[PDB]
């Protein structure tokens, strides 16, 4: 793993050793070629995982979300070059490093073999993200966001560091190879039940579920940019990757232990996407928006069937390309208008008709149209969920339904309509933000032609 | 609303459980509603973007093709023999009567045709007959050889297919040799 | 005596059937004055920034940003627990969890006893 | 280019054309029509009949 | 182009307005031109009659009988102009419409490409630039101590002037843009 | 539509009941009754992949017809002898399950003769 | 900043603060009740579709139909001319109601009543061949069917 | 090259063609166009790509697996053991679930070819796949996201155990 | 190629419905003073329009005449 | 109908108004940039015709063709026919041939 | 269908000729129908409605009520149907 390590440390000392004109081109260049040299991993045995050394493996879950990491740091660069060329050289230089530790942190957070090592940078993200929030957010409640962040987070993970030396005591390791060869079945008792709201909980946070998710509006609306893509695109998976790794010790308590956050999720999901259909934020809408998706992944996750775990991957990485990309497009716009409200800015389609087409693509994605990622791995866990009840189609259908409904509205409220008059700021986009757009979208139609690459080990 | 109505009609031949006739309703309708509804953009657009009836009139000298092709398309639709309209919505309404069938369900189906007849009874009579009634300037011109040959295509479709496909599919139905007169 | 027109709240009273149009007093035409004259002040603040040749951005309309803060920031405090907000917000937020657990859980009880007595039909569902 | 100069208040300019393809496929759905009816009459197949006889099915009577 | 509306409509106004609402409604349900001049002529008639009423309660309580019936006579579906509010082409132009100041973030390339009619929109840059000064100044001197009372804005006063806040409505985008 | 009036405004007892038809047995009354026999084989029938609601004992009228109209091809009106001879056959079969029902509704009649004559 | 929305107003100068602050007349100014939802300052305005105002009148924002400055209806988001729409009806609401769920159960019984008295013809039922195809009809070969035998009439 | 074995295919029979009319069929032209325009090219075209190929004919080969001791004798916290019985297992998993799309295929393919006669002729295909289900999801159904071979063979045992209750 | 409105006292009530409607109101007292401004509608080339049937049997005559020429050629021929 | 001081400001923003349109009008010239690639006459009529023709169902056809040689061999099931109506009647390779015998009575 | 302001002005007064309590003879683009025409407020009405019949587009009424005057007809079309010639 060390091939794809190494070089992103290297980023860090090339960001401060550049001169001030070339640090965005030095780091776009090489940050696109370590992607490059992530895109190895993709290659995995069907039996086995890729057991690289002992404390690093991937297997084809980590491969993808690996491999969206690389794809992402470049993408993040392109959209944080804008706001941040009035900032110093050092600040630059300081941000700039902050997004690679937060890459390299997620790179070894998705290959340690180790569950303590995974909590420890899982953690460890933290630092980076709340200091991105909390000094390059534009409004005075970027501090208020970021507290709110971190200690839902922490609060949330020191009962799984608890649960996770207890294991170690208990069963002797804590690497996941060693876990689910050996996996002996839970009892039903109050302790091993602590033992797994302990183990469940903090990803259950990660993953924002309905009545824990407070802080990923508040996060996502104060956060810049780049913050914001990192936050919807990856941090958000980082709990349905640990769900997923953590769920081999808890084999027979999940089936009781699931049904209260399996009906949170079921009815979040329809809540928060009606929220979607009444905020006046933008950014807010994407961020209920990406609440729902996860709340569909948490469902999936919680079933425990492989047709679940499938599309779980499979949204996890489909979703988190279609939020980072909406986060973008609302961020132009905010660039331009200097503001988030939804209904200020109408009438974009006739001013910026290419942003328009990427905006009504993004939309399609949204809503799962097939044949994108999105609705495979939606489809999956719909059918997984009809296995698991036939009832549950009432709740999943509805949830479809007013999806559709936001995408489209935000779609018709942002794009179409008279323009303002008023606002006369709106200026030809640049071919950075089409770039983006673009470096968002054609992997997330490319992946439909060959899906077997995000479906997850189970395929 | 007519496309509707169709649609619907197409329904309840399955529900009669003759799935080719529906399928060869839909075939037919396509043509002839298709034509209709070319026929209807010409008047709007005849009339300066104008689509209530109420300012349409004296329209069957003004537009003597739209006016033809409009007249076979109700004809065709409301079921007149040997037209598109008679090889699949007159076998429609004999299945339903000769079948097992819910009485309420039969009887709004006889209604529904009726009042098919009735609405292409409105379109041609507040449209094309009477006197006008559009604004004075007048730039009625159908003279467009794109807009006369697409006419074209689906009025001969309309007059021919219908026949046409009928005897050439295999049959796939026992049919409703003997039936009382009524 | 035409039957008269029930407004509702998605049908509502029309202007013309206002029983208040037609009953009006020098008060009301000083009131409907002073509107016109708000509305006149605010059409000119905005008329003059909106023709500066020298403006280049957003008219910043405060009514938008009062409307967004009272629809996001101003909502907490500004509530109190009080028996209406405790009940509806117990009622909303934790009934519907109840009922979809009942439903779900009654459904999955059902199915399992049907698959322990051997009593389901599973001929060829081997993809789950 | 004025084909057709738009008149006021009086019947719009037609050229023969409209007339004489209106005309004619009109004049060919009546043809089809009434050719049709002469060649094949859906009219009936044989008249909906009534079995009266009663030793035809059954006479036992007793 | 729209006329700034007063605080109140006089009964007369109110009147001539359900008058030419009636007169459509009639025309909608009244399909023939025959039948509608007969109809309308007998409402015409109908106005007259109380045309002189000089109790003015008699004349309120006449509207407001006559506004219930026309609620209750108004046609479901009245007609509509095609370009008129709730008609089928309103609007329908409307992304056409492109604002002027759009053309000031041009490339020089397609500015080059018609020369001549940016020459006279610079010429009009000039002149809305230099007027602007004056009609603010105008503006201030014409409008009462308590501020404006009404939407009406003055014409010029004094030639070399143009009307203050001109600008949009004479750029206004054309109708049909296309 | 008159039989259905009989049905339901007049005595349903006397009038038969489709779903229940033919409630009698073959053997009453009709002394000697001939199988309805089969002209086509059922092997046939599976070639000619008639379908199953045509797999009637008129079958083999419409395997002359598809036969007539494979081998008319391109002509498409050649076949309007052997069409005909299939609406015959097919107008006949109604015809007997017409007097299907009339020997039910007399059949019902006598039974009903017989319990008046009970009384 | 004395411009964001401040809480319920309770005595008469607040009353007034806030009518001016939100640039409507003082006795139009209605503060949504106390009722601890939150509304607080914001005032109650009237439940009027943005499709009920004039269209021809030149507002500042004609897709929206409001001006400037103009208080903003809490909920007028729902009340966009795209979304829920309060405009008068020709009929009254109830009246509406009454005549389309009546229209829908009479529909519906109907149709139940003709699934007591389906119509049909007054034939025999369709023989079939060969135990009505039994073996064409999924039937197992291995299986003896219950010999279906259909006599002439 | 597929074995028709392991992809049965009914024998064709095709009806001779036999017209009864004097018109030209369209269809015999259009075919006799339609050979010598594209299927001559394109039959050129491969003998070329077939030629090319033999001059260059190299070979690839078929993996074969020894086979491993079992879960089964496999013994506790052996995890070399446990490893290559639980790597065994997850490659039969693989080949039942190919087995089952070959049943599946030759099912599907069998409803399509007999037509209308579909309901009685692919009765044999039915029972085979059904077979084949059944055995299928006793085997691995149910076993979860984090299926292991220890857990088939609990689910192993427990139905073992259930079937000696039954024999009672 | 300008376009000229035609002359505007042409138009009159007169040999129309509106003068039938005009002696209606004459008979209850009332006068219309827009009807000649209609006129031009029921007036011209527009005066004389088709019946619906009429309209339906558009070029029934020459299909007629076609139908009894193929009828004679079927008939002559064998 | 209108105040005089309101028909003089109409009349003002009337005449910029005309004055604005006029001025939208573009000159006698639309200047645009300065023989790609030579098209003397090249028959539109027939040749551009059949090039089109060409290029969109005879390519295609060939590609396809191909394909569907490659992927009918490369899998199994992968094209599957209706078997043909084997109508009563000789067969190519069976030659099988049978007649219902007419069991049954013709006049109509 | 260029709309001319020349063409404007002769329908506006063709429909005004046809009017028959106005006399053709006295009538005059600048006649203003309350004053030097006997017209009265429902009389303005009628002719605006027979004007926006004849161009086929509606004339608010708050604009519809302060013409008046043909030539204030012609001028109104013209400003809303973009006529500059």
């Amino acid at each position: 793993m060390l091939k794809i390590i190494i070089p992103t440390t290297m980023l860090l000392p090339m960001t401060w050793m550049s001169k001030h004109n070339m640090i965005w081109i030095n780091a776009t260049v090489h940050s696109l070629l370590i992607s490059l040299i992530s895109l190895s991993l993709l290659n995995q045995l069907g039996e086995n995982s890729l057991n690289f050394s002992l404390t690093f493996f991937s297997d084809s879950l980590s491969a993808p979300l690996l491999v969206l990491t690389t794809w992402l740091l470049p993408l993040m660069l392109m959209a944080s070059q804008s706001h941040l060329s009035k900032e110093t050289t050092t600040r630059k230089k300081l941000y700039i490093t902050m997004l690679i530790l937060l890459q390299l942190f997620l790179i070894m957070t998705f290959t340690a073999t180790e569950l303590i090592l995974f909590y420890i940078l899982f953690e460890a993200t933290l630092v980076p993200t709340l200091i991105i929030i909390t000094r390059w957010g534009n409004q005075t409640e970027r501090l208020n966001a970021g507290l709110y962040f971190l200690f839902y987070t922490l609060a949330g993970s020191l009962p799984l560091l608890v649960a996770l030396v207890y294991i170690q005591n208990t069963t002797g390791s804590l690497n996941f190879l060693i876990i689910h060869y050996w996996s002996h079945p839970l009892s039903n008792s109050w302790s091993n039940i602590f033992m797994w709201l302990a183990c469940i909980m903090a990803f259950m946070v990660k993953m924002p579920l309905y009545g824990l998710h407070l802080w990923l509006p508040k996060a996502h609306v104060e956060a810049p940019i780049a913050g914001s893509m990192v936050l919807a695109a990856v941090l958000l998976k980082l709990g349905g990757y640990g769900m997923m790794r953590i769920t081999t010790i808890l084999n027979p308590l999940t089936n009781y232990m699931a049904y209260p956050f399996l009906m949170l999720s079921m009815w979040g999901m329809i809540m928060t996407s009606s929220i979607c259909l009444r905020q006046t934020d933008l950014k807010s809408l994407i961020a209920y928006s990406s609440v729902s998706h996860m709340a569909l992944v948490i469902v999936a996750i919680m079933i425990q069937t492989p047709w679940s775990f499938m599309g779980a991957t499979a949204l996890m990485i489909a979703h988190g390309l279609t939020s980072s990309m909406l986060f973008c497009l609302a961020n132009t716009n905010y660039e331009r208008v200097h503001s988030r409200t939804m209904i200020l800015a109408r009438g974009l389609q006739t001013l910026l008709p290419l942003m328009a087409t990427w905006w009504l693509m993004a939309s399609l994605t949204n809503l799962a149209l097939p044949p994108s990622i999105n609705l495979i791995g939606e489809l999956f866990i719909i059918t997984a969920s009809f296995s698991w009840s036939n009832i549950t189609i009432i709740l999943m259908g509805m949830n479809m339904m007013i999806t559709a409904l936001y995408s489209l509205y935000m779609l018709i409220t942002t794009q179409r309509g008279k323009y303002t008059h008023h606002i006369n700021n709106i200026k030809a986009s640049f071919t950075r933000e089409n770039a983006l757009m673009a470096l968002h979208i054609l992997p997330l139609l490319l992946l439909t032609l060959n899906p077997k690459m995000i479906l997850g080990p189970l395929y | 609303f007519s496309t509707s109505s169709q649609l619907g009609l197409m329904m309840v031949t399955i529900g009669i459980n003759q799935p080719h006739l529906a399928f060869l309703h839909i075939c037919m309708h396509a043509f002839f509603k298709a034509m209709l509804f070319m026929c209807s953009g010409s008047i709007i657009h005849s009339l300066n973007d104008e689509q209530d009836i109420r300012k349409m009139g004296g329209l069957y000298k003004a537009m003597p093709f739209t006016t033809t092709a409009l007249i076979i398309g109700s004809l065709a639709l409301t079921g007149m023999p040997y037209l598109t309209g008679f090889y699949s919505k007159d076998l429609i309404i004999e299945a339903v009567n000769m079948s097992y069938t819910n009485a309420w369900a039969l009887l709004m189906t006889l209604i529904a045709t009726s009042l098919t007849a009735a609405y292409s009874t409105r379109i041609i009579f507040f449209a094309f007959l009477g006197k006008p009634r559009f604004p004075p300037l007048v730039l009625i011109n159908e003279n467009n050889p794109l807009l006369i040959n697409s006419i074209k295509r689906l009025l001969i479709g309309s007059i021919f297919a219908g026949f046409i496909i009928s005897n050439n599919i295999p049959p796939m139905t026992v049919p409703n040799t003997t039936m009382p007169l009524y | 005596s035409f039957p008269k027109y029930k407004p509702s709240r998605l049908a509502t009273l029309p202007a013309t059937l206002d029983p208040a149009e037609y009953d009006i007093s020098p008060e009301t035409r000083k009131a409907q004055a002073e509107r016109l004259a708000i509305r006149s002040r605010l059409k000119r603040e905005y008329l003059l920034q909106y023709n500066d040749p020298n403006r280049l951005g957003v008219i910043e309309d405060p009514a938008l940003i009062r409307w967004t803060y009272a629809r996001s920031a101003n909502i907490y405090p500004n509530f109190r627990p009080t028996p209406k907000t405790s009940l509806l917000g117990a009622l909303f937020g934790i009934g519907p969890l109840f009922f979809w657990y009942y439903v779900f859980k009654t459904d999955r009880d059902k199915k399992e006893k049907l698959i322990q007595e051997g009593k389901l039909d599973q001929t060829f569902n081997i993809s789950y | 280019g004025v084909h057709i100069e738009p008149r006021y208040r009086q019947f719009p300019q037609l050229t023969r054309s409209q007339l004489i393809q209106a005309e004619f496929f009109s004049a060919t759905m009546w043809f089809w029509i009434l050719w049709r009816f002469w060649h094949d009459s859906d009219a009936v197949l044989g008249h909906f009949p009534y079995p009266d006889p009663s030793q035809w099915t059954d006479e036992e009577l007793g | 182009a729209f006329s700034a509306p007063a605080a109140y409509l006089t009964h007369q106004q109110k009147v001539l307005r359900l008058y030419k609402r009636a007169l459509r409604h009639l025309e909608s349900w009244c399909v023939h031109r025959d039948k509608y001049r007969y109809f309308a002529c007998l409402m015409r008639a109908r106005f007259d009659e109380h045309k002189n009423e000089k109790d003015m309660v008699k004349a309120t309580q006449l509207l407001r009988q006559a506004e219930e019936e026309f609620w209750y006579g108004q046609h479901p579906q009245p007609y509509i102009f095609p370009e008129s509010p709730g008609g089928t082409s309103y609007e329908r132009y409307e992304c056409y419409k492109v604002p002027e100041w759009c053309l000031d973030d041009w490339h020089p390339s397609e500015k080059a490409m018609y020369p001549d009619y940016f020459a006279k929109r610079e010429q009009w840059k000039r002149l809305r630039r230099e007027s602007w000064e004056r009609e603010v100044k105008q503006l201030q001197e014409e409008t009462p101590p308590g501020g404006p009372r009404t939407e009406a804005l003055p014409p010029a006063r004094k030639e070399g002037d143009l009307p203050p806040l001109w600008w949009h409505i004479v750029t206004r985008p054309r109708e049909r843009p296309m | 539509g008159a039989h259905l009036a009989r049905r339901y405004l007049g005595d349903a007892s006397k009038e038969p009941d489709p779903l229940r038809m033919p409630t009698f047995p073959p053997d009453y009354g009709f002394p000697e009754r001939k199988e309805r026999e089969m002209v086509a084989t059922q092997q046939e029938m599976n070639d000619a992949q008639l379908m199953l609601q045509q797999r009637d004992y008129c079958a083999h009228y419409l395997i002359q017809l598809l036969k007539c109209k494979r081998d008319s091809f391109p002509n498409f009106l050649a076949c309007k002898h052997e069409q005909h001879d299939w609406d015959y056959c097919e107008h006949l079969d109604y015809v007997k399950r017409m007097k299907e029902f009339e020997r039910e509704r007399r059949l019902l009649q006598r039974k009903k003769r017989r319990e008046q004559r009970e009384a | 900043k004395d411009m964001f929305p401040g809480p319920y107003p309770k005595t008469p100068e607040e009353r007034a603060a806030a009518a001016k602050k939100y640039n409507m007349r003082v006795e139009d100014y209605e503060p949504y009740p106390d009722d601890g939802m939150g509304y607080g300052d914001y005032p109650k305005l009237p439940d009027r579709s943005q499709q009920e105002r004039d269209p021809w009148y030149d507002w500042d924002h004609p897709d929206l139909r409001l001006n400037w400055g103009e208080p903003i209806h809490w909920d007028l988001d729902m009340y966009i001319r795209n979304r829920v729409d309060t405009s008068p009806t020709p009929v009254s609401w109830n009246t509406m109601c009454k005549h389309l769920f009546g229209f829908v159960a009479f529909m519906l019984f109907m149709f139940w009543v003709g699934e007591i008295y389906p119509s049909y013809q007054p034939v025999g039922p369709k023989q079939y061949p060969y135990n009505d195809l039994y073996l064409e009809r999924g039937g197992d070969p291995t299986k003896e069917p219950e010999p279906v035998v259909h006599y002439e009439i | 090259s597929w074995d028709k074995d392991v992809y049965p295919e009914p024998p064709r029979r095709t009806p001779a063609p036999a017209p009864q009319t004097s018109l030209p069929n369209p269809v015999t032209y259009l075919t006799k166009i339609f050979d010598l325009l594209v299927d001559r090219p394109v039959t050129l075209a491969r003998e070329f790509i077939e030629q090319q190929h033999a001059k260059n004919r190299y070979y690839y080969y078929h993996r074969e697996f020894r086979r491993v001791p079992d879960i089964t004798e496999c013994e506790e916290k052996d995890i070399l053991c446990m490893f290559e019985a639980e790597m065994q297992w997850r490659r039969d998993y693989k080949v039942d679930q190919e087995i089952v799309n070959i049943i599946q295929e030759r099912l599907k393919a069998c409803q399509q070819r007999e037509g209308e006669s579909y309901r009685q002729n692919c009765a044999k295909e039915l029972e085979q796949f059904t077979q084949v289900s059944k055995a299928f999801q006793d085997r691995y159904s149910d076993l979860g996201a984090h299926y292991s071979a220890r857990k088939c063979l609990a689910k192993q045992k427990q139905r073992m155990l259930a079937e000696r209750k039954a024999a009672k | 190629s300008k376009m000229e409105l035609p002359d505007y006292k042409q138009w009159k009530i007169e040999g129309t419905p509106l003068e039938t409607v005009q002696e209606k109101l004459a008979a209850r007292g009332l006068r219309d003073p827009w009807g000649r401004n209609e006129a031009w509608r029921y007036s011209g080339g527009f005066a004389n329009n088709v019946s619906f049937v009429g309209a339906l049997l558009k070029g029934f005559k020459w299909g007629f005449a076609a139908f009894v020429v193929a009828v004679g050629a079927e008939y002559y021929l064998e | 109908g209108y105040t005089p001081d309101e028909k003089l400001r109409l009349q003002q923003l009337r005449e910029l108004r005309r004055r604005w349109l006029k001025d939208q009008e573009l000159s006698p010239r639309e200047p645009v940039l300065p023989l790609q690639d030579g098209a003397p006459w090249v028959i539109y009529k027939t040749y551009r015709h059949s090039i089109f023709a060409v290029t969109h169902v005879l390519i295609p056809v060939w590609i396809i063709h191909y394909y569907l040689k490659y992927h009918v061999t490369a899998k199994p099931y992968t094209v599957v026919e209706r078997k043909p109506r084997i109508f009563p009647g000789d067969t190519i390779l069976e030659t099988g041939e049978v007649i219902p015998l007419m069991k049954e009575f013709p006049d109509q | 269908p260029p709309l001319t302001l020349e063409a404007i002005k002769d329908r506006v007064l063709y429909v005004l000729k046809l009017y028959d309590k106005i006399d053709p003879e006295k009538l005059s683009v600048n006649s203003h129908f309350m004053k030097d025409l006997g017209l009265d407020s429902l009389d303005q009405v009628e002719i605006i409605m027979a004007m926006e019949d004849e161009f086929g587009f509606e004339i608010p009424d708050i604009d519809a009520e302060k013409l008046m005057c043909p030539q204030e007809i012609v001028d109104y079309i013209a400003d809303k149907k973009d006529v500059y010639e």
